[PDB]
């Protein structure tokens, strides 16, 4: 039973207890699938606050990379998801993390229509 | 992008065509930053 | 659910059957719910 | 198993241009002859 | 007509791509008569 | 692009003329596709009596067997075509020849009701 896979579908599913769980039997919180994706990754985009914050405690890298360069901060700017934007930025999100098409997470905000955190990013500078 | 009906002969034909469907319809809905990523992948591996 | 090599002869076939498992592939990035939601939108059109 | 006909709709041009051709491929199916579709899948299982 | 190798994550994506190839490359084996007799049949059929 | 290929085609599609060029331009009347296919059976699966005839006459070997051991005389009896079975019967067609499921011609013919064929195949012993 590989607890990396189980982990990255327990975080796109908002599955709390199952990723508590999961890291108390050994789980890598920096596991990333085929593509650099880390559980981190997908709880930022999907929305899910509490598994995010669990994740950072248990000492998720807060600017990991996927194949694309995209990181955490990414995802939740591109997704529109302002609470969890403000954690990752509280630990220690680099603001100017390019993906590989040059768009920072500020661009990615612009991009989507997610003003109220552009502000946040461009002031967070 | 408006709607399309199509008919098909057969019922497995139909179940692999729903399946297809499916994923398909639900494309739209995986972020785009993924999508980049799958992408970069797939010439690299081609 | 490593990664397998199909072979395939003929690229108009490795073109349509890329664009096809690109959605196939790209479903495992959506939530249950998310599936079951549009699931459940097409129950209701049988 | 039933020889019946489903219907199905689908949203967006190119999704619709992709199943049309498939069900081409599909329905076309039926028509080739069953010793060449038994010697293709004894290959795809040879090739396994 | 080359054998080209296709990467595939997992069995169910794998097994899905698998019957649709076949369909596909199983029409080599196909009178061009036939397959106009049916294009015909569908654009009859709009 | 290929000659092999070309004939191949002309014999599916029943196009005599096409076939007799290709020959005459050195095509290989013994090519075969990936499955072990050949031009005599696939002029005789669908039923181009003309075009078997010119096959055997320049060569072509009335037993060649497919990956799954179909020889010419299968596909003839199953498919119903009693003129071309009597004439690969005549260029000496192994009427006990085995698929690999051991399906003879006879078998093929029954299983899909060519009863003139399979009494043919049978008497042919």
């Amino acid at each position: 039973s590989d607890l990396g896979k189980k982990l990255l579908e327990a975080a796109i599913n908002g599955q709390l207890d199952e990723v508590r769980i999961l890291m108390a039997n050994g789980a890598d919180v920096n596991a990333a699938d085929a593509l650099g994706v880390t559980p981190l990754h997908l709880a930022a985009v999907w929305g899910h606050l509490e598994i995010v914050e669990v994740l950072l405690k248990a000492g998720a890298d807060v600017n990991a990379q996927d194949q694309h360069g995209n990181t955490p901060l990414h995802l939740a700017a591109w997704a529109g998801h302002l609470e969890i934007v403000e954690v990752l930025l509280k630990h220690g999100a680099d603001v100017n993390a390019q993906d590989k098409f040059g768009k920072t997470p500020f661009d990615l905000a612009i991009d989507n229509g997610n003003k109220d955190i552009a502000e946040v990013l461009q002031k967070a500078a | 992008e408006d709607t399309y009906y199509l008919q098909v002969r057969g019922r497995k034909n139909f179940e692999i065509l729903m399946k297809l469907k499916e994923s398909l319809e639900l494309m739209e809905l995986v972020p785009q930053p993924l999508v980049d990523s799958y992408r970069q992948q797939q010439q690299l591996l081609q | 659910d490593e990664l397998l090599y199909l072979p395939v002869r003929g690229r108009e076939t490795y073109e349509m059957l890329l664009e096809i498992k690109e959605s196939l592939e790209l479903m495992q990035y959506l939530p249950q719910h998310t599936i079951e939601t549009y699931r459940q939108q097409q129950q209701q059109q049988h």
